[PDB]
């Protein structure tokens, strides 16, 4: 088998420019095209482009023309996507794609990379706040409203990592303008809610904000 | 005294990995009194040893043929470099050298339309299709039908045509039987040429 | 270009029963050149079928592909639980290649009513200007729900916004969070803050309200 290992995730603002790599490790590189297919939040797949390393000549799908480079390394069998001037409508998860037959052949997607996020934001690395969801009354609802964080995404962990039975928590909406807001709701029993302290650990990795909000009714 | 010509590689040869790609060195008009025939081989300068000579085939005008065939690299040929073949026979007044390499010049995709036959074939028991691709650079490509995975093997394809605006078109037409374009079957025209992704791609005709 | 139409949206079926995902070509195309992939969220796709019917290395034999010209379908004679996830059908005979939208499969399950929680806001929010009122929809089926906010007793527009959880793994169920954003002065303005709930589980719609402090 090969393995596609591609770079971490992007955060950009628009205009500027973003480079992605895909490491091919186990096979023989230069022989097989590798192309890129993306894909944009709830929506399908589009092919961005392709490339046969062993000839250096890409092509693209006509509406990413001129605004995307594809280009292949061999010495260190890295692919390479670059997509200059980036637009909103570009924020997609990127995955590089091969390919068992050699080139010439007409082939399918077979090994696939995991993937790169690619945000186009305009919003800064602001810290989430934490707001509580308190009881309000035989089975209670509680929760953590994590609003205005940036960028994608949280942990939300209750009890450090005591209470996972009945947790939701919500796939975060992009408000207008410019900000990640999400919700993560527990379900407990109604005869224990003055017992047991129930506490939020939301975590934001790209500010360093460690917040545990008790939820109290 | 005999002549020498050189030939490119096929162009389905260079574009596929899987095949093998080699330049041709004709040897003509070589007499029965001198018939040994010497090959030296030059890859953009510096000299190849891994070129093979066929026997020498005796033709219908008193004189013999000799060939030699010199395998390449797929990436060499399209990127340019240059193969010279060097011919030396005890009756030349000089060894004759004779080079070639790809046609130079931005390389343009080829634009593939299939189009259906005219009704006024449909009289007949045979039917034309036809695959017009146009806009291409170099005239190095390769066109080819299959119906279904099946290699439709009935067909013609004209010479490339050099156009107006510099580029290069043919005409590529498969004779089917009218019962098979009338019941609906897909056809397929397969084009490669090193200016489309994964140097390939098809287009279908079908009747509707 | 080659358009690859994809139908249905979404296919609701048991555990067990059979599934069929039709995949409709603008024009006709060769068969030799049809895969079908597979794409569990969060994941790259996977390859089950090229060629419209030759199945892929290690493939169960319950996915099985067929069709040519404009039609073609993937068919699992049996479900089991990990063939939930969405479809793809793509060509590869001409550049550029092209996907259909996707179909997704999800668990058919009983009717399941949803408990509805309101959330009035918190008193460190309103220091910010914003008043947030969240709405939770817990553990339903089928995903179809109408949430509708009242203030005063009257309904509110342009202020919601919704969210859905992925089919859980455990109970075939869904969670719905809808949150209705207000400024510090409207929402001391009004004193009523409610959620009415419509599901077909429901014969008629809940609402979950609250006074503004109290
Ligand atoms: C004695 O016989 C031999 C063998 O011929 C055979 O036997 C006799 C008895 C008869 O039965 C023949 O019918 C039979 O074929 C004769 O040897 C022949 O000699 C002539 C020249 O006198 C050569 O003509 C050249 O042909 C090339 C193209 O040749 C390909 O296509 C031929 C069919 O059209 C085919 O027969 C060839 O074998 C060859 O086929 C290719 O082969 C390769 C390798 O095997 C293969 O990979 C290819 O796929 C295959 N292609 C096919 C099959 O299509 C042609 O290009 C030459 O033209 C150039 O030179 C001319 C001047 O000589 C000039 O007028 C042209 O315009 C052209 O000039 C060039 O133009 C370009 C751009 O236009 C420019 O960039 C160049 O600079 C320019 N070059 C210049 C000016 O020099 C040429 O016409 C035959 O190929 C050759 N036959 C064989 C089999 O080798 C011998 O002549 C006889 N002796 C006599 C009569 O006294």
């Amino acid at each position: 088998q090969v393995q596609l290992v591609q770079s971490g995730a992007e955060v950009k603002k628009p205009g500027s420019s973003v480079k992605v790599s895909c490491k091919a490790s186990g096979g023989t590189f230069s022989s097989y095209p590798i192309s890129w297919v993306r894909q944009a939040p709830g929506q399908g797949l589009e092919w961005v482009g392709g490339i046969i390393p062993l000839f250096g000549t890409a092509n693209y799908a006509q509406r990413f023309q001129g605004r995307v480079t594809i280009t292949a390394d061999e010495s260190t069998r890295t692919a390479y996507m670059e997509v200059s001037t980036l637009r909103s409508e570009d924020t997609a998860v990127y995955y590089c794609a091969r390919g068992i037959a050699s080139a010439g052949t007409p082939d399918y997607f077979f090994y696939w990379g995991q993937g790169t996020l690619v945000t186009v934001s305009s919003a800064s690395t602001k810290g989430p706040s934490v707001f509580p969801l308190a009881p309000s009354s035989g089975t209670a609802a509680l929760g953590c409203l994590v609003k205005d964080y940036f960028p994608e995404p949280v942990t939300v962990s209750w009890n450090s990592g005591a209470l996972t039975s009945g947790v939701h928590t919500f796939p975060a909406v992009l408000q207008s303008s410019g900000l990640y807001s999400l919700s993560s709701v527990v379900t407990v029993p109604s005869s224990s809610l003055g017992t047991q302290t129930y506490i939020c650990n939301v975590n934001h990795k790209p500010s360093n904000t460690k917040v545990d909000k008790k939820v109290e009714p | 005294g005999p002549s020498v010509f050189l030939f490119p590689p096929k162009p389905k040869d260079t574009l596929m990995i899987s095949r093998t790609p080699e330049v041709t060195c004709v040897v003509v008009d070589v007499s029965h009194e001198d018939p040994e025939v010497k090959f030296n081989w030059y890859v953009d300068g510096v000299e190849v040893h891994n070129a093979k000579t066929k026997p020498r085939e005796e033709q219908y005008n008193s004189t013999y043929r000799v060939v030699s065939v010199l395998t390449v690299l797929h990436q060499d040929w399209l990127n340019g470099k240059e193969y010279k073949c060097k011919v030396s026979n005890k009756a030349l007044p000089a060894p004759i050298e004779k080079t070639i390499s790809k046609a130079k010049g931005q390389p343009r995709e080829p634009q593939v339309y299939t189009l259906p036959p005219s009704r006024d074939e449909l009289t007949k028991n045979q039917v034309s299709l036809t695959c017009l691709v146009k806009g291409f650079y170099p005239s190095d490509i390769a066109v080819e039908w299959e119906s279904n995975g099946q290699p439709e093997n009935n067909y013609k394809t004209t010479p490339p045509v050099l156009d107006s605006d510099g580029s290069f078109f043919l005409y590529s037409k498969l004779t089917v039987d009218k019962s098979r374009w009338q019941q609906g079957n897909v056809f397929s025209c397969s084009v490669m040429h090193e200016a489309l992704h994964n140097h390939y791609t098809q287009k279908s005709l079908s009747l509707s | 270009e080659i358009v690859l139409t994809q139908s249905p949206g979404t296919l609701s079926l048991s555990p067990g029963e059979r599934a069929t995902l039709s995949c409709r070509a603008s024009q006709s195309i060769s068969s030799s050149y049809l895969a079908w992939y597979q794409q569990r969220p969060g994941q790259a796709p996977r390859l089950l079928i090229y060629g419209a019917s030759t199945r892929a290395t290690g493939i169960p034999d319950r996915f099985s592909g067929s069709g040519s010209g404009t039609d073609f379908t993937l068919t699992i004679s049996r479900l089991e639980p990990e063939d939930f996830a969405v479809y793809y059908c793509q060509q590869y005979g001409s550049s550029p290649y092209t996907f259909g939208q996707g179909t997704k499969l999800e668990i058919k399950r009983t009717v399941a009513a949803p408990s509805v929680f309101i959330f009035p806001p918190s008193d460190e929010q309103l220091k910010s200007g914003t008043a947030s009122v969240v709405c939770l929809l817990n553990n339903f089926y089928p995903r179809e729900a109408k949430v509708q906010w009242k203030v005063d007793n009257a309904l509110q527009s342009g202020n919601s916004q919704e969210s859905v959880t992925e089919q859980d793994s455990k109970d075939s169920t869904y969670s719905l969070s809808s949150t209705l954003t207000l400024s510090k002065a409207d929402y001391e303005k009004h004193k009523v803050y409610a959620c009415e709930v419509t599901h077909q589980g429901l014969s008629s719609p809940v609402t979950k309200s609250f006074n503004r402090g109290e």
